[PDB]
């Protein structure tokens, strides 16, 4: 019976068919708080790598912790036009986070899936993405 | 491999 305590981020970039960053090139969000934790998330539209250059990635960075390691299970997912939250991923486990530490999804959803406007996920030109961050407590 | 997502979790994405 870990003690678990679960808290959720909504965050919307905008405009974002005019995102003009290529492979390798990073979108943060502001940081956001849980306790004592600092965090903000990164997308790569275009991926990292010539592998995932077909994807947006995204990931969690831990920004600032008050002793040395934390240890947190996320979970990422998409705002529909209808409401719903869509595509979510959550890792299996919990992951070891230190400050300038990120983990996530390098192949998070495929770039035509998420310009395909039959899947409703770009509603207003907008992407608005969810992270569920479940912090285990020591 | 064409799927819409993998799954896999990595990290130093910088
Ligand atoms: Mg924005
Ligand atoms: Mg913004
Ligand atoms: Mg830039
Ligand atoms: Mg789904
Ligand atoms: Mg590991």
């Amino acid at each position: 019976a870990a003690k678990v305590v679960k808290f959720s981020y909504m965050w919307t970039i905008n405009n974002f068919s005019f995102c003009r960053e290529e492979m390798g090139e990073v979108i943060k969000s502001s940081t956001f708080s849980s306790d004592k934790l600092k965090w903000c998330l990164r997308v790569n539209p275009k991926g990292l790598d010539e592998e995932s250059k077909d994807y947006l990635s995204l990931y969690l960075l831990l920004v600032s912790c008050p002793k040395s390691e934390v240890r947190a299970k996320f979970k990422f997912s998409i705002l529909n036009a209808k409401g719903e939250e869509t595509k979510a991923m959550e890792s299996q486990r919990a992951y070891r986070f230190v400050q300038g530490k990120d983990w996530g999804f390098k192949k998070f959803i495929r770039r035509d899936f998420l310009l395909d406007e039959a899947n409703g996920l770009l509603p207003d030109d907008k992407l608005t993405l969810f992270c569920e961050v479940s912090v285990v407590q020591d | 491999k064409g799927s819409v997502q993998a799954p896999e979790i990595s990290s130093n994405s910088i």
